[PDB]
């Protein structure tokens, strides 16, 4: 599992229908680092230091075994530098 | 015989005088709902010099509080018009979309409606 | 006139239709529209006793089946001076 | 007067009929008409004990048939001093 | 525009949908929305008789399947002068 | 004292009856009444923890049958300083 | 910011959950929280049709099983100028 | 402290019990109490995620048996900036 | 008054008896006697709504057993302005 | 204002009731009250097609039971230019 | 007030309860308590005739099921001057 | 020290046993012992409502099967200020 | 008159029949005829919404029995400006 | 924008209804109405993905029950530069 920071919300209107209505956020390891998109299971405000899961584990955290997710936020860090 | 406004409403008008040692100290939570819910609850059996009152003791709360003031209870027609009461209202056929292409056309989610009631 | 005529309905659409029928029917004046709460809306009309009887009957017959429906249609020929304190004088 | 008479009804039409019936029956004073919300309207009359008993009886008899009807008709011969703070003094 | 068309709904989302469908369907003016209480919301439009009928029919269809639903749809081609005192002149 | 007693009723008539019973049947002081909405009308009392307990039992017995009746009855012997903000200091 | 998205719910807890999900899902501004009455609480958001489409969709799943539940979830891509008069401008 | 803890209940008495349990159980501050309408009463607390977790769980248990009961017990770990405009800043 | 009472009869003798009976019964000013043709004669009066109800009842009784008898008795509590053009003003 | 609506009745009393109800319902100008002969009275009105349909419905319902009764209720949305030479334009 | 209301009971405990009930119930003043002898305790009140009737009714009901019970409940609407000698004037 | 708890007994030996058990069970003064006459001895205690309830309950248990026995166990959490006169201030 | 009414038919003969009946039925100005292809012919008439509704209803009935038949009948009270580019502007 | 929204229908009346619904339901510009032959007509709109999603969904619903019905309703969010050659630039 990885520790990332939410920067901004990402909107993809024509996304595949298998994604449901789960919102998407743009998370990066550190400011200026590569940006990735994570399905948001536990709601995160921008700037939150979130904890994200990857691989097949992501699909379950997205609310269904068949969900098409590679990165899924599963928790918000209470206190992170 | 004589038509007019006086013939319109029949029987819908009113007020017209027109002429002519149990195993557990605290009883099961399901068993009873306390009359006084918090800090007065008697579901837990507190032995000793509690403030509980037997039948021998007569006074304060009881017949003596209830019968002080005369009261008349009428059987009103009571229908609740609230959000919860409307939770089971008859609803029309749920909207369905024949849309194709990549539009995030998800029907597993909560009913999202667009202008005119179209699902989406 | 001072005779009071009241029509109570479930919702505002029945109330406005009732008020239209009452004022159209007889020489009554719309003096108030009360939101009792819980979806009860009352319309009060003042006029002479003959006029109010016609006005109220028209209002009950007009809104009987409009929308949620009609709750009550009453006529008081003379209201006690005490009750005047709780009756609206003009509608807003 | 010190006695309090209250008649709660479902709607404002039965309440106005109940408030007219009270003040017409005996020497009572319509001290308040409160919209409890949820579609209940309460009318409170204040007067001497004998008058309040008569007023509330007339009110109850009058509103049992008008509109949704009568929820409660109650008399308190003398109200506690603390409770007087939660009672109206003028008809609102 | 002197004719009145009213749509009553259970909730505010159907009301705004009705107001949007009603106004975009025919040449009418949304003169007001009222929170009747008890979860009823009335949206009113003033226009010509032909325009109003088209609007209300568009409004009823739009808000029928949105939210808890549609309660009442009503058209008054001629509104008495008095009734206009209990109708919003312009939207809030 | 510091103990807080509450009785919740549907309508105002049972609440006034409850409030009368509480203040008459123990050394409590009626701090206020709240119109919660949808019918519910709450009456709050403050007093010693023993007196308030006898006051809320008497109140429940008194209003149990008046009008629509009683919904809830409570005592909170100590009230957190945070909750003190949302409790009416005195009947307004 | 001319696309309107509304979510109606029974109670306030679902409304705040829906509002939080709607505003964390896309770049939508929360312009209103209207207590319709009878329990219904509606949250209105404004933004680009794409952002509001995603916001409302995310919010609906968030509040579907929070409290009593969800009543409506409506998106209007192009709202008539007339309807803007009844829409709120700021959340307060 | 940014986490939000809201509990919705049918009546004020269950809410006041929830407010007492929530603030006594953890280090949370009561920010507001709201009368949604139709009976629901929501109490909101702001604190750290851990404290709000313990408070809401403690509150939801305390008020389950009180009066009509619990409608919703919801914890938001972090509230979006937009939603802060629709939340009370300090108790009424 | 502006209420209109009309009595239609077969032949003129019943009409004259009706007009005489109506004017004597209540405060109704005779306004016209129109020969409809085919045996129909109509007598129209104006007055307060209460007076017209009494006058029309008397006129209907008076002409019921005279000659070919009565055909129509009708009361209009309020007549639109446009219809004034087709009403006699004074008998000729 | 071209659409023509005609109501034919047996006698003048049902015709005047039809004219009043027809004119009250919507914006239609009363153009003629023609005594056909043999007891037939015809009231013609003119206005927009939407208003005329509403007006004639009200007249047919209002005059159906008054007197001998209603004969015909007819609407022509547009009359041929030739026919207008046989249509009254002002009532006498 | 000049009306006397007496309640007699078998033993002091019912009498004290009767006295409390009477004073709390209506607007009466507790003049005194008498020890007749043989186990009879008589308690007297003074007030207007309608207040004493309400008080004595409350006192009789309250003390009927306490101890040995109620012996006598009597109301004298007016007391002759001579009788005033044998009545306690102020309680011990 | 406002609550009043009275125990009445047939004789003095039960009263002493009751007065002994009452004063031992809770913090309550033995304000009075009265010889009502006819073989009735009433013992009164004054204390807190919680203390008095415990005292009277204990006293009734100890004296029920002593001598002729228990006549009445009564508790009044707050006696009317008027009744305070007819009570005994001290047992001597 | 800006409302748009359209009738679609299989074969030109019903289309010509529909246009004759639509124009003659009410005051709608024929605006075009379009060979859709595959046997579908559409005729579009503009005019007032009320008149356009009457015309289309008349045209549908008259053209239904003729030829292959009626496919569609439509009215749009306010056609959006973008669609006005594709509609015929006048018959050629 | 560059997104494309296409509705194909059996006839022209359904296509016009869809085009009306699309353009008034979102911010999309109608770019063509192409007769494909065999009765198929295709209305094409261009705009941003969010607006096109809303429009086509509104268009698909509006024309489903109009005439022969709806054939296809497709949304291409980004269109290849190659396809732009065949897609109509502006309506004819």
């Amino acid at each position: 599992m990885k520790i990332m920071q939410v920067e901004k919300t990402l909107v993809s209107t024509n996304r595949i229908a298998d994604m449901g209505h789960k919102p998407l956020l743009v998370v990066w390891e550190k400011p200026g680092a590569p940006r990735q998109v994570a399905v948001d299971a536990i709601g995160c405000i921008p700037g939150d230091w979130v904890l994200c899961v990857g691989s097949s584990a992501a699909r379950e955290a997205a609310g269904s075994k068949s969900y098409p997710s590679d990165l899924t936020i599963i928790g918000i860090i209470d206190q992170w530098n | 015989r004589i038509t007019g406004p006086g013939m319109l409403a029949t029987g819908l008008i009113t007020g017209t005088p027109e002429f002519r040692k149990p195993e557990l100290v605290c009883a099961p939570r399901s068993d009873q709902m306390d009359r006084v819910s918090g800090e007065g609850k008697e579901r837990c059996h507190i032995t000793g010099d509690d403030w509980s009152v037997n039948k021998h003791i007569t006074g304060t709360a009881g017949q003596w509080a209830s019968g002080r003031n005369p009261s008349m209870r009428g059987n009103a027609r009571v229908v609740e018009t609230s959000a919860f009461a409307n939770r089971n209202v008859p609803k029309p056929e749920k909207p369905g979309s024949k849309i194709t292409g990549s539009s995030g056309n998800d029907t597993q989610g909560s009913l999202i409606t667009y202008s005119g009631g179209a699902r989406g | 006139g001072i005779a009071l005529g009241m029509i109570e309905t479930r919702g505002l659409v029945p109330a406005i239709e009732a008020a239209d029928a009452m004022t159209k029917a007889a020489e009554v004046r719309l003096v108030g529209r009360q939101f009792v709460g819980g979806g009860y809306v009352t319309v009060l009309v003042r006029g002479e006793t003959g006029a109010v009887n016609a006005a109220v009957r028209a209002g009950a017959d007009a809104c009987e089946r409009v929308g949620d429906g009609l709750v009550a249609a009453h006529i008081i020929a003379r209201v006690h001076s005490e009750v005047e304190n709780i009756l609206p004088k003009a509608p807003q």
